[PDB]
């Protein structure tokens, strides 16, 4: 099963460990910098405080204690709805820059 | 509250002349910045040298 | 043949991190050169004053140097001429260029050896089992007249007939003079010749190991306390509800 | 006048690796002495040996020298 | 370099149309013991031992 | 990229009236180039070592193609430089540019290492007047009391004037114009 | 009542910025003596016999 | 201030990153030691090497000042090294001119320290001079033409030493010039970190901080390059440049400086020459190519295991392809040097940009 | 970038000593080695291998190079 393979690697990846979920973990471009930006006040602060506190378990090259590893099964795409739209609207865009 | 913030407890990483909350700890300040600035004129001694 | 002998490692007694040259072995080396080696091969880079307050006194030096004549002028008639050496004189040149090197010697040129030490992968210890290792070719094998076997030398076949055996030079001091003592001193003699400042690196090595000993705990010390503001400082989140 | 060097080289040759290592080149002595013609050599079984023995002298010589 | 008769014999045996820079030896020889080069190898320079 | 390149050039405002006396701030700075790609140049043929200084000087002059043009050139652009310099400085004097504190400062100090810049070049052909030049220069440090000799001497790397400064010299002439830059 | 050694220090030379200054000064001097004299002798030790000036007396005599 | 002092940093940056700070030292130190060098050295091929005998022998601690300059351009090789390596990791490229430039300036330290090796006109010094100027020759219709115009005659010569003497005595002043426009890129933007992720929400000041972290890091650097001129100034140096110059012969064992290895292997794994010197370009200017194959949604390889496993593949590989320069033309080493060859422009090409793909699957986007 | 403008963060929190009020090495080996031990353990899988493959193609290549270097390999 590939979602076996996909839980172990979720794991092995271990961004989980210091308590992020796949969303905080993506490269910033310009589309995501927008997307963060339209982000609603409270998955905006949630998202810096969970970004501040791996910052600081990677300062101490700590990880959180394992009942606290964002589980697998649990983490969402809270960005995937924002980011998706701001790319729609720059290929619209760039449609029409063509025409 | 803001009354309902309260500092950890920093016990665990506090020098030992500071454990006691009933204690004034400007009876160990000179020993403690004594210290500390001992091993700093050491380290600008040896550069020196 | 492509085959390959490498040296052993002798036991030199400058083979410590903080060993410094046997300058007594320093000394009956130099004995070594100036009556075997200088004969065939020049070392260009070495004065006598060099040996001042290494294996010398300035007037054994100055009397070494005496030893010999060195050319010097022109004079006010615009001729050169001869002169006893003084301390500033390089060490003589047995030939005057490399072709008439080769010549003295069936066509092989003897190397310097101000640097040979530095110069061979293996230094003392290649050095030492060259003119250790002569011996006579393995079955089989034959060399054009002029040409010696020894197994360390790369090709086994080398333009030096064997320079040293018993009894070759008396040295100063009544030392026996077997092959493998006057190896072992011109060893130690071409090592102080290739590197003088031998004795003085290990001694400023011992010194900056003991600063690094002292200052390196303490900077760290210096760098974890001012790191302890954000070592032990502690986060927490209040977001209105 | 004895130089170290001999009683030392003597001694490493009773090593039980000098001694095997001899005992192949004087086969190769013997088996490149017999022909006429000949494109080998012993020199790879010359080199065995030394170099068994040499480590040994290395170890030991300078002992007893000044 | 003074050539002997195996080496002249064993470059003239040479699969001349099996060389990248196709050339008979003696079109590059006068007198075939002797061969004479600028010693200097097309690729980077060195010096051909 | 653009910025600094940008308002610093292109859209720096400037007085409408000033005259030709403020042409020597561009001059310098081309005479600068001009001494730096003509000394680049030279020093691609030129050798430091007493035995071998004037006769590289005339391979340069004689042999290098073009050689002789480069060398006149950084001869005679060392001496376009201090006309240039003084010029400048007379601008400065006559119009009260001094005023401007930090920068006529510095350009006190831009005065004196092209002065030392200069004397060093001067001496690397090692010809009589580079010799005595280097000699008398070189002692106007003994005239500080207690070490001046001493000072003298750690420069010359010796007694006298002899190869250690030669060699030297052409280290610090090699430099000293891009400090100056 | 007697204070530390750290204390007496840090009232005596380290709070101070020229106190603090002298006391680098004159320890790097006392410092560097000490620890010349210290290595040298280590390395004379560790190299006894060795050295120019072990033997030196051998060949003088002015 | 600001640009030191005041200047925002992640609270989190590892040791990786004390590597920029360690290569602005190597290159004061070199340019320090440099000029003191320049002091007693003379370029004329007649007395080039006796000229640095003479500063080991006579000049006052003339030897140590020599070895800390040969040693210290180790050093500022392993740093590099360390630096790109940090990089490539953290995605540190992404940083698109502060990336470029770092291109520029490897391969300006690179020609440095080549013409430096000149310098001394030994053995290496020699061929040296004579193979790498000829990597030139591989240009089509002018390459011959150019290499002359390098050399300034038909071969390496004095026209030669004397004007690399002028090349590396200048280049060094031109790195450090190149160098502060590295910075000032870089400052538009800030650092990166281990995590790959913004910082700006846990920036810590720069002093006093990193002051003390690179003053630690510093004193390390110098304790290993110490422990080298101290105890072992020649352990990687070459025997051979202990022998002047002699154009009638190439020493048989010919090799690079270590640090060169790697790319030399590339280049004698190729049996034609302008495939040699273009897989040696290559390998030096696919560098710049690593931003637009970057495919990954994360900037840092961290937390992609798959991407870090073929990271050390590609260090792996290049300690083999540094191992098989060292080693004579001959088998196994031959064939072993073309699949590392091989293996090094396909792990980049190929093999991380298609883990970057397959990371992105698991993670479902 | 400055001090002032980098970010928006709100609701956190951040509590601190002085560095004259603790200890500059707590629990330095008592927790350092076992962080120390689980994180060589955390990456030695990914960082191992293509090192020990380095090491037996290494051994491997320098074998073959001898063997075929004399009579009876
Ligand atoms: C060859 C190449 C030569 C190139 C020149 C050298 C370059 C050196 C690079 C810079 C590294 C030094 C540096 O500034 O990093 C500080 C680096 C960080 O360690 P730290 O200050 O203890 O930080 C605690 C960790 O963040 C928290 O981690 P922890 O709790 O697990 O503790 C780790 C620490 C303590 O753990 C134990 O070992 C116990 O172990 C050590 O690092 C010692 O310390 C060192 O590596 C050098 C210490 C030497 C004294
Ligand atoms: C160029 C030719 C040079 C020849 C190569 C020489 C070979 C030398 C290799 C030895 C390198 C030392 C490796 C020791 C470090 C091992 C280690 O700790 O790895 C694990 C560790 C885990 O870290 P995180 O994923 O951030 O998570 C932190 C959780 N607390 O990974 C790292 O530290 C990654 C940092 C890598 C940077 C250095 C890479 C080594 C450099 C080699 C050259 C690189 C290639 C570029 C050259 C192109 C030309
Ligand atoms: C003289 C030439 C130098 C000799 C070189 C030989 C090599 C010897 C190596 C030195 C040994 C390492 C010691 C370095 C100093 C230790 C240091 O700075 O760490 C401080 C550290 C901090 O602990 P915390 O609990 O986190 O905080 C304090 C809470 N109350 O304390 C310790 O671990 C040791 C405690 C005893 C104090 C040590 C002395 C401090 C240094 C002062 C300089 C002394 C004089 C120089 C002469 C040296 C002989
Ligand atoms: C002339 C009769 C010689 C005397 C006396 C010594 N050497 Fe010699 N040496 C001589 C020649 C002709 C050569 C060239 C050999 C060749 O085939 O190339 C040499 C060479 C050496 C070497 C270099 C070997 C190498 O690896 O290239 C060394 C280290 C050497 N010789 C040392 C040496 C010493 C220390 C001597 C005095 C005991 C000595 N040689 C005497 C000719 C002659
Ligand atoms: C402020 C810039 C400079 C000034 C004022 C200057 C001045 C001088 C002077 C007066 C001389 C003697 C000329 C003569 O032969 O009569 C000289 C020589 C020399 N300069 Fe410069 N110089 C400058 C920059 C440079 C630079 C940057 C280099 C090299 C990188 C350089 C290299 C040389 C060389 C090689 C010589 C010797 C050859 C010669 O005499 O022409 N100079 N310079
Ligand atoms: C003379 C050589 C060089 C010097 C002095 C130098 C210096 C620096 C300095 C001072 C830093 C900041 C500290 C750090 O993060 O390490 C830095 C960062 C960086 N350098 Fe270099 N550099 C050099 C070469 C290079 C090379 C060769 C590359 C890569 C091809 C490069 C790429 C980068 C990148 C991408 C950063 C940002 C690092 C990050 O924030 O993660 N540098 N450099
Ligand atoms: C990026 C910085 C630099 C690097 C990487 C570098 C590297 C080198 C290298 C590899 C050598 C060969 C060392 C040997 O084995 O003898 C050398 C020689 C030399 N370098 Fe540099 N160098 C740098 C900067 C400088 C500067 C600024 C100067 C002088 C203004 C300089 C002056 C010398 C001199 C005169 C020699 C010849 C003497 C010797 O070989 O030690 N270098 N350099
Ligand atoms: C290592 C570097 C060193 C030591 C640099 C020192 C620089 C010093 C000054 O520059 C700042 C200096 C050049 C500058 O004084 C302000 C000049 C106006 C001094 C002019 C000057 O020239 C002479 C000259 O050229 C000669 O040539 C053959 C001969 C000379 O008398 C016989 C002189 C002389 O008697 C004076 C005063
Ligand atoms: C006037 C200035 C000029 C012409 C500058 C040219 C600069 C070129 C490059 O730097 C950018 C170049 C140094 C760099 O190529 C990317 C190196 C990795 C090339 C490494 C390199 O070294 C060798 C070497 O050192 C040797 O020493 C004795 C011998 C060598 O073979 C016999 C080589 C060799 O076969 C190669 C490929
Ligand atoms: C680099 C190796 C990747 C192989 C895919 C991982 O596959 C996973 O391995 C786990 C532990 O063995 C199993 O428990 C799990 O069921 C399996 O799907
Ligand atoms: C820092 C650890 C380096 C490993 C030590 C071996 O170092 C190597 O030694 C060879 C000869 O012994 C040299 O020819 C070579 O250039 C050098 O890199
Ligand atoms: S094989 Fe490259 S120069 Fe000869």
């Amino acid at each position: 099963w590939l979602e076996g393979i996909r839980k172990w690697y979720y794991n092995a990846a271990g961004f989980n460990k210091l308590g992020l979920m796949r969303d905080d973990t993506i490269h910033e471009n310009d589309d995501v910098k927008e997307a963060i930006r339209r982000l609603p006040e409270n998955l905006y602060d949630d998202r810096v405080f969970r970004i501040k506190r791996a910052l600081d378990l990677s300062m101490r090259q700590q990880i959180l204690p394992k009942e606290q590893w964002t589980k697998y099964e649990e983490d969402k795409s809270y960005l995937e709805p924002y980011l998706k739209e701001v790319i729609r609207e720059r290929k619209e865009r760039e449609e029409w820059a063509k025409k | 509250s803001h009354t309902d913030i309260k500092v950890p407890d920093f016990s665990d990483y506090r020098r030992p002349e500071v454990l006691d909350s009933t204690k004034s700890s400007k009876e160990s300040s000179e020993a403690r910045k004594g210290f500390s600035y001992l091993v700093t004129a050491t380290t600008t001694v040896g550069v020196a040298y | 043949s492509d085959l390959e002998l490498h040296p052993p490692s002798y036991p030199w007694s400058h083979r410590g991190l903080l060993s410094s040259l046997d300058h007594t072995s320093i000394r009956r080396g130099f004995q070594v050169y100036k009556q075997v080696c200088s004969s065939c091969h020049s070392m260009d880079y070495v004065a006598y004053r060099h040996l001042v307050g290494v294996c010398y006194t300035e007037d054994e030096a100055k009397a070494l140097a005496e030893e010999v004549e060195v050319q010097d002028g022109p004079n006010e008639d615009g001729e050169m001429f001869m002169r006893p050496g003084k301390l500033s004189d390089y060490f003589p040149k047995p030939y005057p260029n490399p072709e008439a090197a080769r010549a003295a010697n069936n066509g092989a040129l003897p190397p310097d050896l101000s640097y040979i030490v530095r110069a061979r992968h293996g230094g003392e210890d290649y050095v030492f089992s060259l003119l250790t290792g002569y011996c006579e070719p393995p079955t089989g094998v034959s060399l054009r007249e002029g040409l010696y076997f020894n197994p360390y030398f790369p090709g086994q076949a080398i333009g030096m007939a064997p320079p040293i055996y018993n009894e070759v030079l008396e040295f100063d001091d009544g030392t026996p003079a077997t092959m493998s003592q006057v190896a072992k001193d011109v060893c130690t003699f071409l090592r102080w010749a290739a590197e003088p400042e031998h004795d003085h690196r290990k001694r400023m090595g011992l010194k900056m190991l003991l600063m690094m000993g002292l200052l390196l705990p303490l900077v760290y010390a210096m760098k974890r306390h001012k790191w302890s503001v954000l070592k032990s400082r502690k986060l927490a989140y209040r977001p209105p509800k | 006048l004895v130089d170290p060097l001999t009683t030392v080289r003597e001694q490493c040759e009773q090593l039980e690796k000098c001694v095997k290592a001899r005992e192949r080149l004087e086969l190769c002595d013997e088996r490149v002495s017999s022909r006429s013609q000949t494109e080998e050599d012993c020199t790879e079984e010359l080199l065995d040996f030394l170099h068994a023995r040499d480590h040994c002298v290395a170890h030991k010589l300078f002992n007893s020298l000044k | 370099r003074h050539r002997t008769k195996k080496e002249i014999d064993q470059e003239a045996a040479v699969e001349v149309s099996q060389l990248r820079d196709p050339q008979h030896d003696l079109e590059r020889v006068k007198k075939p013991e002797w061969v004479i080069l600028i010693g200097v190898c097309t690729h980077l320079g060195c010096v051909p031992i | 990229l653009m910025k600094i390149v940008n308002n610093a050039f292109i859209d720096l405002p400037a007085p409408s009236n000033i005259s030709s006396w403020w042409n020597f701030g561009s001059l310098l700075g081309i005479c600068l180039i001009l001494q730096i790609l003509t000394g680049l140049f030279l020093a691609m043929h030129y050798t430091s070592d007493t035995t071998t200084a004037f006769s590289s000087v005339t391979h340069i002059c004689r042999d290098v193609n073009y050689g002789w043009i480069i060398r006149y050139m950084h001869a005679n652009g060392a001496s376009m430089f201090f006309i240039c310099l003084y010029m400048h400085v007379g601008r400065g004097l006559y119009y009260g540019s001094y005023t401007f504190l930090e920068t006529w400062n510095i350009g006190v100090i831009l005065l004196l290492t092209v002065m030392a810049t200069a004397f060093m070049g001067y001496v690397l052909p090692w010809g009589q007047m580079s010799f005595w030049g280097a000699t008398v220069i070189t002692n106007l440090l003994s005239a500080i009391p207690y070490i001046g000799t001493n000072l003298v001497e750690w420069i010359w790397g010796g007694f006298s004037v002899d190869k250690a400064t030669l060699t030297r010299f052409f280290a610090f002439h090699f430099i000293l114009p891009f400090i100056i830059m | 009542v007697a204070p530390t050694l750290t204390a007496r220090l840090y009232s005596l030379l380290f709070r101070r910025t020229s106190t603090f200054a002298l006391t680098i000064v004159v320890g790097a001097l006392f410092f560097e003596r000490a620890f010349d004299q210290g290595a040298d002798a280590i390395y004379e030790h560790i190299n006894e016999g060795k050295l120019w000036k072990h033997i030196k007396h051998k060949y003088e005599n002015k | 201030n600001n640009a030191f002092i005041d200047l925002p940093a992640p609270s989190n940056i590892s040791s990786w990153w004390n590597f920029g700070s360690l290569l602005g030292i190597c290159l004061i130190l070199q340019i320090l030691t440099g000029l003191f060098l320049a002091m007693h050295y003379t370029s004329d091929t007649t007395t080039a090497f006796s000229s640095v005998t003479h500063i080991c022998r006579d000049v006052n601690y003339g030897w140590i000042i020599r070895y800390m300059h040969a040693n210290g351009a180790s050093m500022f090789f392993i740093c590099l090294y360390m630096h790109v390596g940090r990089g490539l990791y953290y995605g540190s490229y992404t940083f698109l001119e502060t990336w470029n430039i770092g291109v520029i300036l490897l391969l300006t330290v690179m020609a440095t320290a080549f013409m430096g090796y000149v310098l001394p006109w030994g053995q290496m010094s020699f061929w040296g001079a004579t193979v790498i100027t000829n990597l030139l020759s591989a240009i089509p219709y002018i390459g011959t033409n150019l290499v002359e115009w390098i050399w300034g005659g038909f071969s390496v010569d004095k026209a030669t030493l004397t004007r690399f003497f002028a090349f590396h005595f200048i280049l060094p002043f031109i790195i450090m010039a190149i160098a502060m426009v590295h910075l000032l890129f870089l400052h538009e933007t800030g650092s990166n970190n281990p995590t790959g992720i913004s910082s700006d929400v846990d920036k810590i000041p720069f002093h006093p901080y990193y002051t003390i972290k690179d003053i630690l890091g510093a004193l390390l650097l110098i304790l290993a390059l110490m422990l080298l001129v101290l105890f072992a100034p020649d352990l990687l140096g070459d025997p051979d440049n202990y022998t002047p110059a002699n154009p009638l012969n190439t020493p048989p064992h010919i090799k690079p400086e270590w640090y060169f290895l790697f790319a030399y292997a590339i280049l004698r794994s190729i049996p034609n020459k302008l495939g040699g010197v273009l897989a040696l370009a290559f390998s030096i200017l696919i560098l710049a190519l690593i931003p637009l194959l970057h495919t990954s949604k994360q900037r840092s390889m961290m937390f992609r295991p798959l991407s870090q496993c073929l990271f050390w593949a590609l260090v792996a590989d290049l300690l083999t392809l540094t191992w098989i320069g060292g080693q004579p033309v001959e088998h196994p080493y031959i064939t072993i040097g073309q699949l590392a060859s091989v293996l090094y422009f396909l792990l980049i090409l190929v093999l991380m940009p298609t883990a970057g793909t397959i990371e992105n699957k698991l993670l479902k986007w | 970038r400055q001090f002032g403008h980098l970010t928006r963060v709100r609701h956190v929190i951040t509590y601190s000593l002085s560095p004259f009020e603790q200890r500059a090495f707590p629990h330095y080996f008592s927790k350092g080695i076992p962080n120390v031990l689980r994180r060589t353990r955390a990456c030695i899988l990914r960082v191992a291998p293509p090192f020990v493959a380095f090491y037996l193609v290494y051994t491997w290549g320098t074998q073959e190079f001898e063997k075929s270097k004399r009579k009876n390999p």
